[PDB]
């Protein structure tokens, strides 16, 4: 509906956090660790892997429903 | 502002292409023409005279012919800017529904979506999705039958009168449809059936 | 010219494989014969006296009997410089499709093209593809039935010449379609309606 | 020698599978028998009187016991030489399709095959594509033509009762309701079963 | 002989219930009762007057009522040993439908196994099936017969009436659907009927 | 007296669901009235004149008022005691398909027990499931016989009487049977008789 | 926060809820169509 | 009778499931006196019995229902 | 006749897993002869013969549900 | 003539996979001339030839079935 | 014109697909130019491409035969 929207764009935003620090720590910035980044990036991975098992499991019981012989 | 990622992008297109077929051909485009063609396939008097899968071809050209113009101004306006990332997705989705809904607007009758206003009481054109979708569905089956109505009445005409002149010749016992059949696609070709059907019907959806 | 390469070539064809029989023989070849086939079980005033699995097998082999020469012409021309590679599939495609189209040209009508054009606003053998297959598709099932009600007069003709009769001999509690069944069968067989009927059909189609 | 292998065996075995059983039992040996059985029962003014899974079991039986001698010779010259690997797939495909197509080129009438080949302008062991549907024709022929005289008897008795219900100036009154008690007495007391099978599978026997 | 494994014996078993609907209800038990009763409704002048999923529930339970003593001695003889493990199931399966092919030779013509065995006590399955179907129906009708007989005599018995009252143009239809609807259920009409049914096809 | 776990439960229940058309609903509750039914709509001499789709649906508005005490207790004294959670669900089914039993009982002929048992072959109140059903069908036919050969002699006296002056009678007697049968307003008396008949 | 698994529980139970209701619904249309089906 | 056979099968195929849940208990407890293996094979025994069961039920209705779907 | 095909199919097919399964119980035990090489190989051949009877199976009774719904 | 051209694609299917067996025998079988990567480099192309045949047969028996299950 | 962008959508994909596998090709030769680390990015993006059209094919047939399906 009205909500799935703020949550890909949560997913959204969790990437993109992660991308852009990687993204500054290679071209040379005395700013990052090397160790936020990567476990940012796996917990990014982990939320997108959610995201689509979630669109997986709407999916298949929208189908599920529609396929009905009403 | 800000967009989206290219992953969660591919994402929602591919699941937009999923829902594509319940949620944009059965209650968005033509749902009408198939009830149509069904209300005129029983008309005849002869249940799957055609098949199925030609009607239901012809039933899908026809309705790409009718909305070429409103998609052509929804690829204009989605594409040529997001073909060369003018504009994001979370604002192309908005600009690409709006002049599909500026057509399927007319098509709605307000009386209904009055009714679906107190079905959700919203605040008085600029209509969200859910008061506006059933809004439609139900003011496209409420002229479907309007039409296939129109379309029945010469062939029971047709039935009535041959029954009439048959029974008054003293043949009470015979049934009339089965010389009822040979007139009725007599007429139907007759009088350029299938061309002035289309194209009335086209024009009966243009305005 | 440039050539796919060997990763989507295969893709294409394998989908193509999904439409080309069902779509391409609904709506391209054969559509005239089983709505005759069945118009004419329809008129025997017996349904499914012959098995609705056996017309359905005759009415294809008539299909790839008389699709000989724009089969062979299709054959000819893309297979032969292909398969030596002299040409492209994106080329062979298109050089393939010329002899089917202008075979499908020949059989439209004149004012079906033309409303068709209308209703894609083209201006004005060089005809699309896009606005040409439907109307070859209404051109097909309109004398489809202008041939299925030609092929109804006789067998109207002895119903209601064998009803006269058995009404004028003072008896009226009487079914003719009981009486009427066997001579029209009888008179079926005696002039070898199957054999004629096929014949006639296929070298219409040829003319 | 060439051949194939047995995963290519195995695929166009399962493949036919699909094909066979349907098209081989409609448009190859006993479509010739359900249309009759059809015609009978709407001949008997009672339709749906047997249930249609009696009838077409019934008729597939009758079709297994007119394919004995057929099925027999397929059976021995394909198998013999080929299910102990004596012989290649390819050519014991066409050298056991060979009886059935012996079979067929008997039940046939001439101009059916004349008009097919007149139609795809070919110029003896007729190939595959123009002697089937010149046979399936030729069986849709005498199909209705058995049917006929299998109507006969009956619109013979109907007429006749109708007469004799007309002399008595009873003219008001369905005829169907007291043809059809005597209709099936006349068919049980002829031994109908025995002899309507009897007659159809010897004019199937040539 | 061998014992199947427990593969091959669930996939025959699942397997059989697929034959089950025609094996068991159309050329073994009832098919002469469904006949009956169709003409039997088409001698009341009124077709689908009780439904007919009356009527084949009905005959599912008459069937289910006169095959007593054959899915006794299958049940006792075959399942009983082996239920239990002492025999094997492809050699209980035909231990147990020894008896019902006993009851079969007993309803199907005392001729037609030989006009069976032209155009092929202990007959083989290919040929008892279809000579027994095709004389279980030339007795179903023979009995379609007897039932019809006293309503065609009733009919014409009011039409003789009618016409000797004078009046041609009435139809003897409404007139007289009451009058066999009345002595059919005055002569203990269902009772006598299941009786007499249960009766010719058990003796 | 151990219960049964949830998937074979819900599997019972919906397979157990799926019995609805025959053995719930046509031979329990109305394979009495659409009998009737069908018999009153060839009595007007006008087969299918009112459309089969209202007539189903009224007749199954009808069965559903007629049972109305059965199906009242069978609630009350089941779904109550099964949220209550002492009782299993064979023991739910049993104890609530006995007043079914004694309802049965209340709609079967003086000696069709004793036919019906004879031909289940046991020795002789304690009488299974299995005699009842059948036993009820038969007797539920004859008496809808009964009733419609009741409703069935009015409307012969009135062909008789309107045919006796002398041309088709039944044409012109059509309208005139509709108008006694509107104006007499025989849905009332019929449903009563029929109500009351039903419980005997 | 939530817990671990209890999301994807919740959508399992909402998932065979919509399973059943759905079974439930369907065979009883389909009765109800094939009871208002007759002469 | 074969009436009772229908709750006979159905407790035959819940008694194996009920032991099956016992013995998954008393193990995911830590307790000493259950194998790992022995339940995770008495699961997988309960889900074929239950398949088994559910393909019986299916073929038995389609049954019912073609035999009751046709003009007597 | 056909029947006798059947059963040689289904004790051709049952006869082949009992071996396989003979044949692994006396592995379990340690019995010199088996060498882990042979077990896997009879097994594998019996699931495809297994499966290979299924298909047959499922394509024989679909076509007779299909020729049973004929008119 | 297409009953032709079909036993036409079966022979060159079956030819690559004998042809392709026949080289890993004469490879596994210790005599010179091969290479592990032609019998490895072919136990693939056949095997995805033989997925192309498969596929194929699916597609046309799918749309044979879909074209004699016509509501005629 | 759906026939063009359906052509130009398979253009974008096959150019992508020669190009990663003519690099690939003046490669593997030794030409100086070509860097492993530019060839197996190239690769990998014409994978990536070549799944999202099949995917794309995929979901579209799907609902084409979903719609044919279904009856007027």
């Amino acid at each position: 509906a009205g909500q799935l929207h703020a949550a890909l764009d949560r997913i959204s935003d969790r990437q993109a956090a992660a991308r852009v620090q990687a993204e500054k720590f290679t071209l040379g910035e005395p700013g990052i660790a090397l160790n936020d980044v990567m476990a940012d990036m796996q917990k990014a991975s982990v939320s997108m892997q959610m995201g689509i098992q979630v669109r997986n499991k709407l999916v298949a019981a929208y189908q599920e429903v529609m396929s009905m012989q009403v | 502002g800000q967009s989206w990622s290219l992953s969660v992008q591919t994402l929602v297109f591919i699941t937009s292409l999923t829902f594509l077929p319940a949620i944009l051909l059965m209650m968005t485009s033509f749902t009408r023409i198939i009830i149509v063609f069904g209300l005129l396939r029983n008309a005849l008097g002869t249940p799957s005279a055609p098949p199925n899968q030609v009607l239901l071809g012809l039933a899908l050209f026809l309705t790409f012919f009718i909305m070429s113009p409103v998609i052509d101004k929804i690829y204009v306006d989605a594409y040529q800017p997001f073909s060369e990332q003018k504009i994001s997705m979370q604002e192309a989705l908005d600009k690409g529904a709006q002049p599909l809904r500026a057509f399927m607007l007319r098509q709605t009758r307000e009386a209904d979506l009055a009714l679906f206003a107190r079905l959700a009481n919203s605040g008085p054109e600029a209509v969200p999705m859910r008061i506006l979708l059933p809004a439609y569905v139900t003011s496209e089956l409420k002229t479907a039958f309007q039409i296939g109505f129109t379309i029945f009445i010469p062939f029971l005409i047709i039935d009535l009168v041959i029954a009439s002149v048959l029974m008054a010749l003293g043949m009470m016992m015979v049934p009339p449809a089965t010389i009822a059949l040979p007139f009725k696609l007599m007429l139907f070709v007759l009088v350029d059936g299938w061309q002035l059907l289309m194209g009335s019907l086209a024009q009966s959806f243009y305005s």
